[PDB]
RNA sequence: AGGGAUGUUUAGCCGGGAAGUUAGCGU
RNA sequence: UUUUUUUUUUUUUU
């Protein structure tokens, strides 16, 4: 499929709702392609196929980023007449541009939703509400994500006491039930603030939005939720139990999230221009005995059940005949993953507590964390692990990076020699992927290694356990002062010290010999986009107008 | 000699030669970009055909693994910037962070923080701002990581992140000094995690302080020193606060990392009794007189006796806190209570 | 598992200015 | 055609 028949029926094909299938295809996708798609992705965002999942990641990789492109696509699912726990999960890492307020895209549901929270009907309440189940930003933009959250109570409050058909069926209740269910339990103290306090008819930016729904709520009803309201919204539910068509909606919605300022652009990589168109103990051995025989079976999900049963049953018997009258299993762990390991996932925290390269450095940052609260554990497993990794890290990537991204001895004599032979060898100078042998890389106890990312990419995951090791190990020595410590801590800080020091070393060298630049051949670049994304927009407004 | 002639040679020439490039008219310069797009014989061909003035100052970089090299990388740069063929990117402030801690050069990676934001477009990586963190405190130098965090924190176009108020905590408490004034400035920081967006520290964060809280000056208190206090109401009143903190946050924490005589323990469901610890600790007096002072544990206790806690058949936590005990602070203090009474 | 991941070079015409150039009769 | 821009504009095919 050419791209020359893509845009002649591009129309027909949004339709179908099979769009973006097509477009992750074939190379040459230029201004011309990158044009014809943005004309009708602010035209007519509405979508019922499988594309409005597929919506969000073809974006992150695309390169447009605009607060009104953005903007536009979400308005179009919010509007009513797959599950939606998908959609909302999808809204990470995608930052939002030209745009003072909100930067990250978890900020742009909270808007769209409370805009229009004044146009809803009961059965589409839940939902909206039902984003808290499982399958945002670490710490910032959460205020906002929670303040929005009360609101959707407080409609439904007030909608669902209006005088009950649907939600009031035998199967709806159940349901409803799980959801409301998982916020109680722990009211944010967000709830306990001025802002919901104010109920006689300079507040933050972010939240200009959100003030603007209370004022229209209040206005309408004839209040507030100040503290944890609660009770009423389980006991209406307890009784059922122990006893143009979707054009004119968009473009209000979009206007009331827009800010006071038409457009507030901090950063501009292109030039700043301006664009236009014109259209008794018997008991106890019986299960005791047990306690050996899963050694060799195991030897995994379900095997771990046999050793917690039999663990808990062989205390409590003797507990009670206790106050009444009056291990080496850690063996096997140097031969699972010290000789060539096999699909062996983050389970492995389970089964070190009395039960590649980066699978060791969780062991390490385990066993110097128990051994924190002399001999079988120091000098046998300690000890000789650091041994292993320090071995491979040496004359592992270190090296082998010096040696294949380096400048060779050949252009040395070759090219670095006068002024003149710069002018017409400066070509040999540069370093690809393509130059660079992955080979070695696949040897360092693993081809599982293709492009230079990878190689990378196996760095920060060691060097990120052994510097929280190396916390654990200096808070210990700090602690014990308020002769047998001395040999626990003079052997303890010299050889810890060594493995965390040398390895932050490594980092710096696999991030600086790496390539310059370059990427790989999919279609559009930042710097087109931008132009395309201005021209995209004014486009709008010029045939419609007319 | 592999490694002093033919790596002085290699940069010394590299870096001299370059300069006399730029002596020539621009009809004879390098390209600002690899090549031309698409817009302007198969897609693959060119593009990436060309070698860039950028491209060749940041290749002869990778050369330095010493201090006297540092020195020589700066000349190359200057000469970029004066001529104007520098745009700075992401990439950019990744890689001059870095280039000075692979030279040994703690002391200069410092001052680029606080110089960056006033020629360079994109930040450096925070990545690398961590790790120079843990630079200072193992050469044993508590006190430099104090004027490192300020700068970052006060600093706009960087993230704020949860994860980086750890180290500042932990390096606090090593501090060379006495027991009430390393704890004080500690105390500081913690606040201040509090008011700016109210941040939700990790589970792991109220352990360690509450830890020698109630063991540097409370304990201390009622062991040797009243032999027959000065701020005996702020030390008891902070230690619950700390509590206090620690709920609210967790229960917060749960919703964005995973989108998830009298006794409340018979339907509460399994909850985690590695909370229960500091919990169950029991409020003597606020002053030496424990009887005459104050009048307002074990079946707090009773959960884990033997040391062996719900673990096994019961629930499992994600990013728990410290599984111990408190060996400073349990071990020696019932058994002194009891042998000698 | 977030100390993760994602990001990377935009194109044509016309007018004026500086350095180098100041070889052309093929229209 | 290549550095400089506080003198401009243009980019679609049912």
């Amino acid at each position: 499929l050419s791209p020359r028949e893509f845009r002649r029926q591009s129309l027909k094909l949004q339709r179908q709702g099979e769009l973006f299938g097509y477009f992750a295809g074939l190379p040459y996708v230029s201004w011309r392609s990158l044009l014809r798609v943005l004309h009708l992705l602010v035209t007519k965002p509405f979508f019922r196929g499988q594309d409005l999942l597929a919506l969000p990641v073809v974006c992150k990789r695309l390169g447009v980023s605009d607060f009104r492109v953005v903007d536009r696509l979400l308005a179009g699912a919010v509007v009513r007449p797959p599950p939606f726990s998908l959609f909302v999960a999808s809204l990470d890492d995608w930052p939002v541009q030209h745009h003072p307020h909100h930067m990250h895209a978890v900020q742009r549901l909270l808007a769209a939703i409370c805009a229009n929270l004044h146009n809803y009907t009961t059965p589409d309440l839940l939902l909206l509400f039902d984003g808290l189940t499982a399958l945002q930003m670490p710490v910032e933009a959460l205020e906002e994500f929670e303040v929005t959250l009360g609101l959707l109570l407080l409609q439904i409050r007030a909608r669902l006491r209006e005088g009950g058909e649907s939600f009031f069926s035998s199967r709806n209740v159940l349901k409803a039930y799980e959801i409301v269910s998982r916020v109680a339990g722990v009211p944010p103290e967000c709830w306990t603030s001025p802002f919901f306090a104010g109920a006689r008819v300079p507040t933050e930016g972010q939240l200009t939005v959100q003030k603007h729904a209370l004022a229209k709520f209040l206005n309408t009803s004839p209040f507030t939720c100040s503290p944890a309201h609660a009770v009423e919204d389980l006991l209406c539910l307890l009784g059922s139990r122990i006893l143009a068509e979707r054009q004119p909606p968009r473009p209000t919605a979009a206007a009331m999230a827009q800010e006071i300022l038409k457009r507030v652009a901090s950063m501009k990589l292109p030039v700043e221009k301006d664009g236009k168109t014109h259209w008794s103990v018997v008991e106890l051995a019986l299960k005791r005995q047990m306690e050996r025989m899963q050694r060799d079976c195991s030897s995994l999900e379900s095997a771990v059940e046999v050793f917690c049963a039999a663990d808990v049953g062989a205390r409590l018997t003797k507990s009670l005949k206790s106050s009444l009258f009056w291990l080496a299993e850690l063996q096997l762990r140097q031969a699972t993953f010290e000789a060539g390991p096999l699909l062996s996932d983050a389970s492995l925290a389970r089964l070190t507590a009395l039960t590649p390269l980066h699978m060791s450095a969780l062991y390490f940052q385990l066993l110097v964390n128990e051994l924190a609260t002399p001999v079988g554990d120091r000098l046998l497993l300690h000890a000789l692990r650091i041994a292993d990794h320090v071995r491979q890290r040496l004359d592992g990537i270190r090296r082998q990076l010096a040696r294949q991204c380096r400048l060779s001895a050949a252009q040395q004599e070759r090219v670095l020699i006068s002024l003149p032979q710069f002018q017409q060898y400066n070509k040999e100078l540069v370093l690809r992927d393509r130059h660079l042998d992955f080979s070695p890389f696949g040897k360092l106890f693993n081809c599982g290694v293709r492009t230079s990312r990878d190689v990378l990419a196996l760095v920060k995951v060691t060097n990120q356990h052994v510097s929280r090791a190396m916390a654990s190990v200096a808070t210990l020595q700090s602690s014990v002062q308020l002769n047998g410590l001395r040999n626990y801590c003079r052997e303890l800080q010299e050889v810890t010290e060594a493995l965390a020091r040398s390895s932050r070393r490594c980092l710096y060298t696999a991030i600086v010999q790496i390539p310059l630049r370059r990427k790989t051949w999919v279609g559009p670049c930042q710097g087109e986009v931008e132009w395309a994304t201005q021209q995209a927009l004014a486009i709008m407004e010029a045939d419609g107008a007319r | 000699q592999a490694r002093e002639e033919q790596r002085r040679q290699a940069l010394k020439s590299f870096i001299s030669r370059l300069d006399d490039l730029f002596n020539l008219p621009h009809q004879q310069w390098l390209p600002l970009h690899s090549g031309a797009p698409l817009g302007a014989l198969s897609p693959t061909n060119g593009r990436d055909d060309a070698l860039s003035a950028q491209e060749a100052f940041l290749a002869a970089c990778r050369l330095a693994s010493t201090r006297g090299d540092f020195q020589w990388c700066l000349q190359g740069l200057n000469l970029l910037v004066n001529f104007g063929r520098l745009r700075p990117d992401w990439e950019l402030s990744d890689r001059l962070m870095a280039l000075s801690l692979h030279c040994r050069r703690p002391e200069q990676a410092e001052q680029l923080l606080s110089a960056f934001p006033h020629f360079l477009a994109c930040p450096p990586s925070p990545v690398l701002l961590f790790t120079l963190i843990d630079e200072a405190l193992a050469a044993g130098r508590p006190q430099d990581v104090r004027r490192i965090f300020a700068t970052m924190r006060e600093q706009w176009q960087l993230a704020l992140r949860p994860a980086f108020y750890v180290a500042a905590i932990r390096a606090m408490l090593l501090l060379p000094t006495s027991a009430d004034q390393s704890l004080k400035e500690a105390q500081l920081v913690a606040e201040d995690a509090a008011a700016l967006g109210v941040p939700l520290p990790p589970v792991a964060h109220q352990l360690l302080v509450e830890r020698a809280l109630t063991l540097f000056e409370e304990r201390l208190r009622q062991a040797d020193l009243p032999g027959d206090c000065y701020t005996t109401e702020e030390l008891l009143n902070l230690a619950q606060e700390s509590h206090n903190r620690l709920l609210v946050d967790q229960a917060r924490d749960a919703v964005r990392r995973h989108i998830s005589v009298s006794e409340l323990f018979l339907w509460n469901r399994a909850p985690n009794a590695h909370l229960l610890a500091q919990a169950a600790w029991l409020q003597w007096a606020a002053e030496r007189f424990a009887e005459r002072h104050n009048a307002d544990w074990i079946q707090l206790l009773q959960q884990s006796c033997s040391a062996s806690l719900q673990e096994l058949a019961g629930g499992i936590d994600r990013g728990s806190s410290l599984h111990r005990g408190l060996p400073p602070a349990l071990l020696a203090a019932l058994i002194r209570s009891s042998d000698a009474s």
